[PDB]
RNA sequence: GGGCAAGUCUGGUCGCAGCAGCCGCGGUAAUUCCAGCUCCAAUAGCGUAUAUUAAAGUUGCUGCAGUUAAAAAGCUCGUA
RNA sequence: CCUAUCAACUUUCGAUGGUAGUCGCCGUGCCUACCAUGGUGACCACGGGUGACGGGGAAUCAGGGUUCGAUUCCGGAGAGGGAGCCUGAGAAACGGCUACCACAUCCAAGGAAGGCAGCAGGCGCGCAAAUUACCCACUCCCGACCCGGGGAGGUAGUGACG
RNA sequence: UACCUGGUUGAUCCUGCCAGUAGCAUAUGCUUGUCUCAAAGAUUAAGCCAUGCAUGUCUAAGUACGCACGGCCGGUACAGUGAAACUGCGAAUGGCUCAUUAAAUCAGUUAUGGUUCCUUUGGUCGCUCGCUCCUCUCCUACUUGGAUAACUGUGGUAAUUC
């Protein structure tokens, strides 16, 4: 039973754990599965402690510190690559991004980098100038349908609202026989 | 999904004088049992009653006239009924056995190669005619007037025309070999 | 336990108007939620397979919808199973046929190949008008089509020549006396004729008294009663069974006519 | 013998791209000659290379004489090959269905429940298990 | 055995064994048994059990009966 | 549907009305503040009895009538019984959860994992009821979706229901 | 098909039930050749349920950094394809069963001008109508921030969809 971003003290205890707490490995929406979790202090009581140097020392662990792990997954988003430089937004990737050589993936190697997100490519160029042209379309379109109403409804009313001086006059004749 | 009885019951289970009145309708006629006497017995009460209940009706009902008609009309194109009367108090008079004329068995034997009623309803049973371009096998067929005209033997009776299955071979073989001594 | 609304429709219980069969095949269609009330709704898939029977199983329906051959209201379909309504044409993008959809004095639908004339234009007869927001004006339709500025003339149960190829309303025919209405519902589905009269109660439950061409004169509400036009002027053709009314015993000279009379 | 494809009712089906016909067919004594035959008896009569006609109905009339099919003489293969119910590629067999048979991949199914990602091992996991 | 169609059969049994919805046989010259035989009945069904509908005007609305067979209160006012 | 060998009932717990607001998808004694004593019954109320799912409809009867509706449909109700939450437009979901109450599992004893009135099938009970079947093709269904999946359903089996 | 038949008794006429008499629909006795149709765990256990399985899903169009597969074609992010994975939706419905509830369900008729609704059908999307221009200095518009899955390994776990 692990531990987890509060489970406090050390004795083991059970929780409704939901989606959003730890020490769970949920199954489904609406799932509320009250599982035991460990505290998260520690007394004897685990077989492994989840430790991390945050700093080493003067004289090498092998395992840790001379050994390397590393890892692969570079940056899919634009602006992380370009900062750690002072280097600019509008002056774009600018090739640095981590293209992953991976060989014999058919017979060849690809080198494949990841396809950065929030990225404005001239594609998106081009949707920005398809995407506020449609706004822009939009006010237009609504202006249009407008005036065309405006126009059918005034040159109605030369019928309608001349009727009412038909009757104001005849009001007075009615009053008078 | 729906079925129904196509026979009926009397509420009298022993009136022995109507017990061989059906014997004699499937001696007239040919029948399997009582149940081909029960059968045309389940349909004709109901038309009774239809032709009383649409003589009940008021005149000029469509309910009264086009079903009326029709059934004038199904009375007729089967021929049991003829249109020369035309009215539901004749309808009140018909029978039994002008169904039975206008079923197929005694036709064959009215017309065509059955000397008897037994043979008449074994050469239905035993598939040796087409009423149409059909091996007809319900004796229990009633059929229409156009349905008379068209009854021969069957492609698949061997005898009068037709495809040899295995009998007029085995009656060849009457003769290959019931005198061909092998 | 009703948890949720039914995603499921089977036969039989299904509407006769449809003119589906009996338990042969287990399940309906059912049409999808739309413009009109589903069971005004048709979907494409009885009028493909089943009315014109071009297709016999449903994957090929799905294709045929991935075919994108179907324009209902002239407006691309790739539904099996479309919420179209009344007047509603069917433009067969493959074999360049047009169908609108209307319905028989009879009680079917009507496989009705109007000119495509006629197809650009359908007549809805006007559900609302509503000064809608900031003071605007609007004309919204049985099909749901809401249309920002209407006529500056036109008031309830008028009838629009709906611009099938935009919307955005075209010119309309205004709700009078005497109109061709296709009478739908109850007794007198599918008449067409004039109205003659209208009767009216505060509340609810108005009957119209209508007077087909027949002659059959009859009140029957004006829920029954859709509006197709002007009086003596139609706007699409007529559809089968004469569209106004029949008798059954001049029926059965219909039923026995053009069987082995063709070809 | 004596077969006659009577194409009743054809229907010229311009939106599946096929010659769309029923099938009806006489014999003296023997019904239902067979599909193929029926394809290529179709084909000669429209000229049309048979194994685009995919034919099915051929129901046994009674008496012999007669045999009522069903034709869909599909004008190309890709014409076919869109529409195509599987049974009627399975009404003369040129393309099949699955074979599993239907329990395995309702087995897969409880495999990718029960950890996240690597379909492979979920893959394994229903791998393994063939009882 | 009748009702209930078809054995005043043939044998045995002898108020036994059984049968028989009911009415009933069998106590020795058994048409009721038990069988044979013959016949009848329906028929790929037929029979039973139970259930219910009619028959049943034995629940009577149509359309019950209430002097003596069931059924006018001890009598009267008197409301619903 | 049955009962007067059920005649009066309903609130101390709001029973019923108002006002006022709270709350709830919202009408509402919904809810209380508050006020009123209401509200209702021999036309059988109130209460009790009914395998009372109801109805579309079903069988029979000359007619009049009489029996059925768990039952290929509609609507309702539960998925062991309650309670509480959740998700989403829609669920107190038992092919969710949470706990309880009555059941069922692994246990290495810590804990972990469960509810066929889904198809079957199994037992159980009985007089009494079939594949632990095949297919997602037909039917439809859900999807991001032609694609797929579906014991829905189809398919045969079982099957003198008839 | 609007029926009756037998039974009270010394005999008779009654009343009057008895029993025969047909429908039925399960249970069943016995028997059964074809071919078409088919009800069937409701009764009794809304009993427990073993097991088999009963809602999945990617579009030219969310994210391809599959350890994949296929390629020179690669760089700005580049892969043809693409497991997964995250994201979008169903999963509530379906089936099943009627235990339950007696104006309750349900049925017919009405109304929400009391109420909420995914989806779909249609409009609506420049603006702050300029803070009497930050929206010209508010300089992020050629676009933002960090933060996870899959990936990896360390893993612990009698056991767990841990």
């Amino acid at each position: 039973f692990p531990m987890k971003q509060g489970v406090l003290t050390h004795g083991r205890v059970r929780l409704l754990l939901s989606k959003g707490h730890s020490c769970y490995r949920p199954r489904r929406t609406g799932e509320r599965k009250r599982k035991s979790v460990r505290g998260c202090i520690v007394d004897a009581n685990l077989s492994v402690l989840n430790l991390v140097i945050v700093k080493k020392g003067e004289k090498d662990i092998p395992g840790l510190t001379d050994t390397t792990v590393p890892r692969r997954l570079g940056p899919k988003r634009a602006s992380r690559i370009r900062k750690l430089f002072n280097l600019s937004k509008e002056d774009d990737v600018r090739q640095y991004v981590v293209r992953k050589p991976l060989n014999k993936e058919g017979k060849k190697p690809r080198t494949k980098a990841p396809k950065i997100q929030r990225l404005v490519t001239p594609r998106v160029l081009q949707h920005k100038r398809r995407r506020i042209a449609l706004k822009k379309q939009r006010t237009k379109k609504n202006k249009e349908e407008a005036a065309e109403y405006a126009k059918l409804l005034a040159k109605r009313m030369k019928e309608a609202k001349e009727k009412r001086q038909e009757q104001i006059a005849k009001r007075r004749r009615l009053s008078s026989l | 999904w729906v079925c129904r009885k196509t026979y009926v019951t009397p509420r009298r289970p022993f009136e022995k004088s109507r017990l061989d009145q059906e014997l004699k309708l499937i001696g007239e006629y040919g029948l399997r049992n009582k149940r081909e006497v029960w059968r045309v017995k389940f349909t004709l009460a109901k038309i009774r009653k239809a032709a009383r209940e649409l003589l009940t009706l008021d005149e000029k009902d469509p309910r009264r006239l086009f079903e009326g008609n029709a059934l004038l009309r199904r009375l007729v194109r089967i021929g049991v009924l003829d249109e020369g009367k035309m009215k539901l108090d004749y309808i009140l008079g018909l029978k039994i056995e002008d169904f039975l004329e206008r079923r197929l068995q005694t036709q064959v034997f009215k017309l065509g190669l059955a000397k008897s009623i037994h043979h008449a309803r074994v050469l239905i049973r035993q598939r040796h005619i087409r009423v149409r371009k059909q091996v007809v096998n319900i004796p229990s067929f009633i059929v229409r007037l156009d349905s008379q005209k068209h009854i021969d033997f069957s492609l698949r009776s061997p005898y009068g025309g037709g495809r040899p299955g295995r009998v007029k071979r085995k009656n060849a073989k009457k003769g290959q070999g019931g005198a061909g001594a092998g | 336990m009703a948890r949720g609304p039914k995603k499921h429709l089977k036969r039989v219980a299904a509407p006769k108007h449809w003119m589906l069969d009996k338990l042969t095949s287990v399940f309906a269609p059912r049409p999808s939620t739309g413009p009109h009330k589903l069971r005004e709704c048709l979907p494409l898939i009885i009028f493909l397979r089943n009315k014109l029977k071009y297709a016999l199983t449903g994957d090929e329906v799905k294709k045929i919808c991935m075919q994108r051959f179907i324009k209902i209201d002239g407006k691309v379909r790739a539904d099996i199973t479309y919420p179209a309504g009344f007047m509603d044409v069917i433009s067969i993008d493959k074999t360049g046929e047009n169908f609108r959809l209307i319905y028989d004095t009879k009680g079917r639908f009507a496989v009705h190949r109007i000119t495509p004339e006629e197809a650009k234009y359908k007549l809805c007869k006007v559900r609302k008008i509503f000064v809608g927001t900031k003071g605007i004006p609007h004309l919204v339709t049985h099909d749901a089509r809401t249309i920002r500025y209407p006529d500056p003339l036109i008031k309830m149960n008028d009838t629009i020549q709906i611009d099938l190829e935009t919307g955005k309303i075209t010119d309309f025919i205004k709700f009078d006396t005497g109109n061709l209405c296709m009478v739908t519902g109850g007794a007198n589905l599918g008449r067409i004729g004039v109205i003659t009269n209208r009767e009216r109660h505060p509340g609810s439950f108005d009957v119209v008294h209508v007077k087909d061409a027949n002659g059959n004169s009859f009140a029957t509400r004006l829920s029954n009663i859709f509006v197709i036009g002007k009086g003596n002027k139609p706007w699409i053709s007529l559809p089968r069974g004469k569209g106004i009314r029949l008798t059954i015993a001049e029926e059965r000279d219909k039923r026995l006519a053009a069987k082995q009379s063709s070809g | 013998d004596t077969v006659t494809i009577r194409t009743r009712k054809f229907m010229t089906n311009r939106l599946l791209q096929r010659k769309q016909m029923v099938i009806d067919v006489l014999h003296p004594g023997k019904a239902t000659v067979p599909k193929t035959e029926i394809q290529e008896k179709l084909a000669k009569m429209y000229k049309t290379t048979p194994d685009v006609i995919f034919v099915f109905g051929f129901r046994t009339h009674f008496g012999g004489g007669k045999t009522t099919g069903f034709g869909m003489i599909y004008d190309s293969l890709d014409y076919a090959k869109k529409n195509e119910p599987k049974h009627r590629l399975a009404r003369h067999g040129l393309y099949e269905k699955k074979k599993t048979s239907r329990k395995q991949r309702k087995e897969r199914k409880n495999r990718m429940k029960k950890v996240r990602g690597t379909a492979k091992a979920n893959v394994g996991a229903g791998k393994k298990p063939k009882e």
